[PDB]
């Protein structure tokens, strides 16, 4: 479920996207953006040609 | 598999946008002025419906005066992907090398460790592919892992239904049909797609009959004269090309209790049946994610420290031990989960 | 009890012939390749994707499969867009947008 | 069949070594440390197992702090050969060759 005992507890990067925020403080960006959208293909016609 | 290089200062997540078409059931909206003019909670114009009676009642009709009628709208969706880290180490002492009878032990050990590390990534990729796939089919009134019995075996109808389900999602085929040749004792083969199966299902595949009481398996030797062959190919079962992967996994121990009153061996483990997968995965659907790879080639990071006075410290003022460790990153993120198909069956008919 | 049968398709073909409907697909007299088949005159016939399983499991009046896949007679060559085979004297075309 | 020439002053036996891989069931040792820094009495890392359930629980994994986790080890084995001697003879007399 996790690693071994810490016994140190330094300035970490605990998961900010859900739950515990951070050591330094608030974050600006927590995810990278894929700039190319996913578009479905067009359908096909069988009766129009005839 | 393709690889995507995640940037350094954007966290541990990737997000992508998806655009829904107009005539779709996922396009729930509120711009709903109808033919006569009225706000209704339907702004997609009968989207994704194939009933004639329903369709010829929401068709957008117009009069000679026009007016505010037949408004529509659009929507958006998003998808996500993640990351993770892995690693392992090994330590030894100095006297193990000086007093061993084999002077070449170190090289063999290092090569074995590197080679073993080179397979964990493949195992991770296979596990990720298996655990993230839609359109899971159980042949015959099973619908779950807890209802798998000796009668839940792969048949021709199940394969045909799986192919139909794959085609309904507009998955792309990549293997063309062969019409035959002049070569005596050959057979014709239609267009198909790759299908990876383990080596434990070979006896079952060799003993399967089609809907008309004939052997459905066409060996590679029959049609290889006029066609092409890829690595690991053993033949075409239905409209799929079977590829035997020696490292394919399975679910051992899941299923119903074994019934001794059956005429078939039915591979078992721990008093219960076993489930074997048949996977049809198409490229350009999923992708892999790496990190801290400036040149994309250094996936592994290795740190080694030999015994001596460079590892003195205060817990061992003599320095009698050394170690070596490997660490790396890995992530998976999938588009179109309906383009990966899985069929769960039993073995050894 | 109202399902596709070879007798129904034969009756439909006879009814169409009684109306002097035209046929635009010729017959394949044969090829020199091993494991091929010969088919007669036929006309196009559009079906939805949900009727494939029942079509694939049809038997004629002699206990033999009736659906001949496209791979068997493709040496001659008609190969229309969505054609997948010849069931009786009809060329079956699967239309992904068929209504019901 | 191949042939190997045994040296003189070494006896009548040949011994050879064999090295076992890491992800194997024959690599049985006591250098295993779990992903939570605990001994597990096995260090072959789920070797020679093709169960989806067994894997994904013995995978290495790592956190920010690291620590002493995921230890491994290796082994080796031996094989042997042997040798023997054979022979036979024949006897005769002089008069058998002259008055024949």
């Amino acid at each position: 479920m996790a690693g071994p005992v810490d016994n140190i507890k330094p300035m970490k990067y605990n998961d900010p996207a859900n739950g515990v925020e951070s050591s330094i403080g608030p974050q600006i960006h927590t995810r990278y953006w894929y700039k190319r959208a996913l578009i479905d293909a067009a359908k096909e016609a069988y009766f129009g040609q005839l | 598999a393709d690889t995507f290089s995640m940037p350094k200062h954007y966290g541990k997540e990737i997000v992508r946008l998806h655009y829904i078409p107009l005539l779709d059931d996922r396009n729930v909206n509120d711009q709903g002025i109808d033919a006569s003019g009225a706000t209704i909670a339907n702004g997609n114009l009968y989207g994704s419906s194939r009933d004639v009676g329903n369709i010829t009642a929401k068709m957008p009709t117009l009069t000679e005066i026009g007016g505010r009628v037949n408004r529509v709208g659009f929507k958006r969706v998003e998808i996500k992907g993640k990351l993770e880290k892995y690693g392992f180490f090994r330590e030894y002492t100095q006297e193990q090398l000086d007093f061993d009878s084999d002077p070449a032990m170190e090289g063999h050990v290092t090569t074995e460790m590197v080679k073993g590390a080179n397979e964990i990534t493949e195992d991770l990729l296979q596990i990720d592919l298996l655990n993230s796939a839609g359109t899971v089919r159980y042949p015959g009134a099973a619908t779950s892992d807890a209802e798998v019995d000796a009668s839940t075996e792969v048949t021709y109808d199940s394969l045909m239904r799986l192919r139909l389900d794959l085609d309904n999602a507009r998955a792309p085929t990549k293997i063309k049909m062969i019409t035959g040749t002049r070569m005596i004792d050959t057979r014709t083969v239609g267009n198909a797609r790759a299908l990876y199966v383990g080596s434990d299902l070979v006896p079952t595949i060799e003993a399967m009959k089609d809907n008309h009481g004939n052997p459905a398996f066409i060996p590679i030797e029959k049609y290889a004269a006029g066609g092409a062959t890829m690595h690991g190919e053993v033949g075409q079962l239905g409209r799929f090309r079977v590829i035997v992967n020696p490292q394919m996994m399975h679910w051992a121990g899941v299923g119903k209790a074994v019934d001794p009153n059956d005429q078939v061996p039915m591979h078992e483990s721990g008093g219960k049946y076993s489930v074997f997968p048949m996977l049809c995965v198409a490229s350009e659907a999923f992708t892999t994610v790496g990190f801290a790879t400036d040149g994309k080639n250094v996936k592994f990071k290795i740190i080694t420290k030999r015994p001596g006075e460079a590892t003195a410290d205060r817990s061992d003022p003599y320095g009698e031990m050394g170690f070596m460790s490997i660490k790396w990153y890995y992530g998976f993120m999938v588009f179109r989960p309906e383009w990966i198909a899985l069929l769960k069956t039993v073995a050894r008919l």
